[PDB]
């Protein structure tokens, strides 16, 4: 999640190369939300990609909620 | 597994623990991949 964002907005200019690529590193952030819950009824952290406009402030928070997902690596 | 350990020094012990950790990585990264491509099992051809 965090490379995507990396690679994808540039931090000096406060912009992403095209809001598709904020939909895509939005989508996976998403899906490593999905990934990390167990139970059904908990709504995500990203309810917005209005969110990844300010992206690397607002990500470690996500990211935060989701302990182990800086423990393991991607589910093949 | 604790009392094995109990002959050791943290010194020794804490440094096992991040060899041991660094596996569980390749095993699980293994595992995953193996499931979805069916590789579990690796027939060898040639010997060593």
């Amino acid at each position: 999640v965090h490379r995507m964002v990396e690679l994808m907005y540039v931090k000096h200019e406060k912009r992403w190369i095209d809001p598709s690529l904020k939909k895509l590193t939005g989508d996976f952030i998403r899906r490593v939300e999905e990934r990390f819950t167990s139970v059904e009824g908990q709504p995500s952290l990203l309810q917005n990609y209005s969110d990844l406009d300010e992206p690397y402030p607002a990500v470690d928070r996500i990211l935060a909620a989701y302990p182990e997902a800086s423990t393991q690596l991607i589910n093949a | 597994p604790k009392y094995l350990f109990a002959t050791l020094d943290k010194a020794q012990y804490e440094a096992y623990c991040v060899k041991v950790q660094a596996r569980q990585k390749k095993a699980y990264r293994f595992f995953h991949n193996g499931l979805i491509n069916n590789k579990l099992f690796v027939a060898k051809d040639k010997a060593p």
